[PDB]
């Protein structure tokens, strides 16, 4: 399910993020020896977290996204969230003929574009697999003929079974909203609602 | 202080605590009824 | 299970606010063993009427929680006075005063709309029984602040019949014992001491000592 | 007395006390035994002189009684036990007729 | 019983809420896995949370508020609230001749108007049976000829036994005070009581 | 003993209660169960809290507030405060000629007022027992010919005695002073004591 | 020993209080029954206390003040301060011929002039035996002829042993520092020392 | 962490509140001394 | 309360300040693996 | 691996510090003595703290620091910084036949230069020895001739060897970053990243 | 070692203090009876406590004051601190030719000036021995002829040998700088470093 | 009940700042039972001499309370120096030395 915002819903534009707040959650265990030398343990995963915020609120625009959270919190789904800053489109082509060779479990896609894909990607840009909906960012990428060296900063949450197929554009974070526990906003003697944010978590 | 008061109100929580640790070895706290 | 009056079943599950008050009947610790008075309290902001007993409010401040395991135990339970009555302080403080075995019973009511007590328990057609036991122990805490607000609580301390879990109650096999021989101006006399009163002129145990 | 020496120094000591009362006490530098008595000149306190905390406790239960039973080695006999028992008779019409007994040795 | 408000009560317009607040209280066990996945367990019933704010209040009005907060406070019953912004007629007609088929539990529920009613209910608007004071919210409405297929964020609570009607107007909230412990009313030397607010709690 | 204030000195006009507070003191106990159900248990009693705010004052103004506190700190009386917006005289005549019924524990108070009244309380108003200095609200009131159903915030702190005479008008609060532990008032350099609060607690 | 002030060291003006709170200490046992009634019990000894706080003081005066106060710490005695709202001089004359006679405990105190005093001390005013330090506070007077019947807050501390001399004016609290232990003054590139306070305490 | 310290400051309140309740049953602490 | 999971994580510390105070007199807690 | 900056990427001159805080960290064991004198033991190793705020990033340029710092966060090594404020080429040179004697310990160290280097390096300059990577600060300067002392504050880590070079100019910082367990950047509806910075720690 | 002031180092303008606190930290043991009796107990030592604040720094001047500062923790040295209020030259001569009788272990010094010396000292002012660190402030003096009673506030350090001499100009404070586990200094992008502050202890 | 002199009963009485000092006197632990040294210390800000034994200062920070009940059990104090010393430390670390017999008077 799709989070309204004014590409979906222009009609609406009290609906358009205000501010986000692209957060990078990876719990880590560091411990500073007294040698000066800091070391660092890592277990749990990394977690994108999202905060949207929301300027005042006409009567109708909080209906539809009111409604819509509601749908959410009723079928249990998962909140598709969209940032605009991340849509630039590099790499096109079709991504079905392209392969991803198995047993790539680390931190870096090794995949053979058969030339099928023109442009090539940015670093920092978003990537993200198709069976699997976690988001990566790209932090570095070398290019050798058709094949591609992209460089993820999450390790690879799956290990390739060589039918995954690399997507670039059209990337959205299967979030789930936290803070829904005590969700509300206040309306006020002006007929408008204030008091309205998202934070969203990343829940693949 | 007045921690006094407290652990006379939190007696129970103290006896399973310190018998917790005696289990580690073979000591318990019930073997006191005998003597 | 103790049995609760199905009219008491239909307010405790119809009504959210329960008004409740616990009514406190003490006896008084005296010198002697001499008559038997009572002091009735209760938790209540007003006196409450419960079998024509007037039980005075004003006094008791908390109650503490009764627990019962499935190992034998004493039932241990905490209720507290003001403290700042001077008339229950020198009841506690008072010299030559004993409450070895002073007895003490606990009732739970329930106020009505009316202000009458809801019944329930079905044999007295009245309230429940939170406690009933015996007097063991007790306690003044006086704290005066040099600046600030001090506070005085007296704390009586209640338990069942077995709270000296070491004491041998038996018959031993000895005269002395037997009769309750005590001396009481030249010569060694039976009392009361002993277990029952016709045991004053009982020679049985005599000659247990060289037997 | 008798003091089995295989015995601990800290249990003996110990056991020689609470036969008359007595408490050593290493305050103040020096070694002080200190016995119970009644003295017609006491130090007088009052609650004004103190901090301000006060706390009453009274155990009447588990540590008052109205009759004794003890035993003792009498050389009377061949070195045998002889039991002292008495009653009392004010402790018990105080108290609401209840049997407590101490146990001594 | 009713809290007093401008259309009990139009003589007193200092009554009526400056702002409210509706707050959504779910209760859930929820927990973050190592892998990513967030797993919530609702378990704990949802309630809604009416904040109310009032404006500057005058002696005789907060006389009458106050008269009836504690006869509520006395008397011990619940404290019904109408909001105001849910009170769009949209649904014209009596509601009696609306069967209600027995056998349904879950959000989704099935009416049958039988050619009565007149309006459509959209997303976001009130909802609640007859019997059950539990106040739903509908997120999505389709209807077939007569029949209509509404969906409330909260499950159904009690499963409907064929008798209970549906009511589109004039909705209370079964709610009950949460600041009468410390409510004090502050007069100024202006003449009114200032700050005067109230935080419902809805009970069942 | 009365608190001044400009009704008995109207000399010192400094005395005057810039802002009253009369605070609703009702503990109870509140567990809100899982199942949505909220519970409340009363056992305590209720007390109005009175809280005064005092502007600057001048050195005659002080020396009066400051003698009288003092002599109520010296004689352990209970000061008594009078809030004028509660002195709206409705019922006027005699009130020894009524006679009220005994054995009223509740929460309400049925007295015959014997035709020797006129007017009657409204709702909100102040009402007081003549041998009680427990202080009430009138949450309803109907009046069937001569007999009048008035009813109570706090629960009768007394049972009737059949000689109780109930009081409408004059209605003072047995106050303690609160706050009393660390009394104090900053003299400035322009001569004004500044920093005076009276925090008082209805001590029946 | 004294505290400088204008009155002791007039070639000083910036000593001399800027603001001074005069707070009363008494401590209780204070306890809240549960059907109302608040029952407080005095035990712990009344004790005024003093917060002066000083004006912008040059550094020369700053120096003979913090002389004064490390004179005070090192020498152990008391320090003695002279309030000067306090120092109306409403009483003439010469109080040794005054005799207050023996054996009187409590609030009130009786004192025969024998016909040599002029001026009526007003409540409010301050009052000090001649033998003990303590300070108290006329609360109330009335005399009959030359007879004087005063009321003190703080009961006489000592009991009058027909001796003790009244002493209406010049009079001085015996208190003690209790901002000793961190002490600090800040200097400002204009030259002054700013921020200085006292927070004293009379001692017994 | 540092609470061993504080316990350690505080003995005599924990042996209390340990003994307190094994008074519940007929246990207590003072039957170490024959062993 | 909450109270009772803390204790139960920090059991040795209980069982020393508990033989802190006996040692105090000749008693010790490692008299009851005898019984 | 380096951290972007304009003198890297002149092409991004968003990037470049606001304003950096370069802290001094030495752990010490300081005990107060009840005679005044302070004692404070030198135990733990010394390490430099660097903060680093940046100004309004723009998207692009965000995007490369981001990309620079996943990289970083991915790979595991070092991330070296370059403070330009101590990039005053005050030593021109070439510092490979300049040797420093072997067997050298504490914040003294001599280095003959052969007659290479030309600028003499002023207190308060950086220092760094070729094989270590700790980064010293030099307090004090004195030539004779050629050969040159130098006084360090942080004493050598390790001994010289006999073959560390000095390295005047270009000093990096191996430094590990200390807000990456939670690092968010907002968006702003003007199109740029604000509140950029970081908590940088030097590593051995 | 002397902390650069504008007296020796006049070139760096903004190495002066803009605000000097002489802190006063004698820790007492202070317990309050409650007869009204206040008891302090005083065991451990009294030590001047010297904060320094600084104003924005050019690169010039901080680099003196870094530099400085990293020599006193490289040599583990002291730092010296004057304070300008406190040179007034009153006493003047030589004070070799005075002696200070021994044994003398009070708060309290009596010397025979010898009448070698000129003027006479002012209470408040600065007084230190020559065999000793710590620095006393003269609470009071008394001369008889040649014999000076000069009154100190710590109480004597050491006990006079009869060698010492006492030194009334030219007086620093011996203290150690604390906070310099995490001292540190941010540049802005103006050129100028800010936030530095020094605080000192007389570690005698 | 330790008779105080009357002389001393006048002071703690009138005087309320009192300022007290506690002087502790330890054997050395050494490794052999030869000789007796010991060191002399004090809580006080400045040395203090009593019989002509010079108490030095700086080292001793902290003293426990001293608790006697009536039943017979170890009376236990406890005395802390700064640790910072450098010289007090090789005294408590040393190898090969005993201190099982070491007497101290406060």
């Amino acid at each position: 399910m799709r989070l309204p915002d004014p590409y979906t819903n222009p009609e609406y534009p009290g609906l358009g993020f205000e501010s986000v707040n692209l957060v990078d959650n990876d719990p880590m265990i560091r411990d500073e020896l007294p040698n000066g030398k800091v070391k660092e343990v890592k277990i749990s995963a990394q977690y994108w977290g999202i905060n949207i915020s929301y300027p005042e609120l006409f009567p109708d625009e909080y209906a539809f996204l009111d409604s819509r959270l509601l749908e959410y919190k009723r079928t249990g789904d998962y909140l598709d969230v969209l940032l605009p800053q991340y849509e630039a489109f590099r790499v096109r082509g079709d991504t079905k003929s392209v392969t991803i060779p198995a047993g790539q479990k680390g931190s870096q896609i090794i995949l053979n574009t058969n030339g099928t894909l023109t442009g090539q990607p940015k670093a920092g840009d978003l990537f993200k697999l198709s069976t699997h909906p976690k988001v990566y960012k790209i932090t570095n990428f070398s290019s050798s003929g058709n094949v591609w060296n992209i460089s993820l900063y999450p390790d690879l949450f799956i290990t390739t079974t060589g039918s995954e197929k690399p997507v670039f554009n059209g990337i959205l974070f299967r979030t789930k909203l936290m803070n829904g526990d005590s969700f509300g906003s206040t309306l006020n003697n002006n007929g408008t609602y204030s008091g309205i944010s998202l934070s969203l978590r990343e829940s693949l | 202080a007045s921690f006094r008061d407290f652990a006379s109100n939190n007696s129970t929580a103290f006896r399973d605590a310190v018998e917790l640790a005696l289990n580690e070895n073979g000591t318990t706290l019930k073997s006191l009824g005998n003597s | 299970m103790k049995k609760i009056l199905d009219s008491a079943k239909n307010y405790l599950n119809t009504h959210d606010k329960l008004k409740t008050a616990c009514l406190i009947a003490l006896e008084l610790p005296s010198s002697s063993g001499s008559a038997a008075t009572y002091i009735y309290l209760t938790d209540y902001f007003r006196d409450v009427t419960y079998n024509g007993i007037l039980y005075r409010s004003g006094k008791v401040k908390s109650i503490s929680s009764h627990k019962q395991n499935r190992q034998l135990s004493i039932g241990s339970l905490s209720f507290t006075i003001t403290g700042t009555a001077e008339d229950e302080v020198l009841k506690l403080v008072q010299n030559g005063v004993s409450f070895l075995d002073r007895g003490i019973t606990i009732h739970q009511a329930i106020i009505n709309e009316e202000g009458n007590i809801l019944p329930v328990d079905p044999d007295t057609d009245g309230p429940l029984l939170f406690f009933r036991g015996r007097i063991t122990g007790g306690g003044i805490k006086d704290n005066v602040n040099t600046s600030g607000i001090g506070t005085s609580v007296i704390t009586w301390n209640c338990s069942n019949q077995f709270y000296d879990f070491d004491r041998v109650n038996g018959r031993y096999t000895d005269d002395a014992s037997h009769r309750g021989l005590e001396v009481v101006n030249g010569t060694l006399q039976p009392s009361n001491g002993a277990k029952r009163p016709e045991y004053q002129e009982d020679y049985g145990f005599f000659h247990s000592n060289k037997s | 007395t008798i003091l089995d020496t295989s015995e601990s120094v800290f249990k003996n000591v110990q056991g020689i006390l609470e036969s008359f009362g007595g408490a050593i006490n290493n305050l103040s530098g020096e070694y002080r035994i200190t016995v119970e008595k009644y003295s017609t000149n006491p130090l007088r306190i009052n609650f004004l002189d103190t901090y301000g905390d006060l706390d009453l406790s009274d155990t009447t239960g588990r540590n008052k009684f109205n009759s004794v039973q003890a035993s003792l080695v009498d050389p009377a006999l061949s070195w045998k036990t002889n039991s002292i028992t008495f009653y009392n008779s004010k402790f018990k019409e105080q108290d609401k007729g209840l049997d407590k007994k101490l146990q001594l040795s």
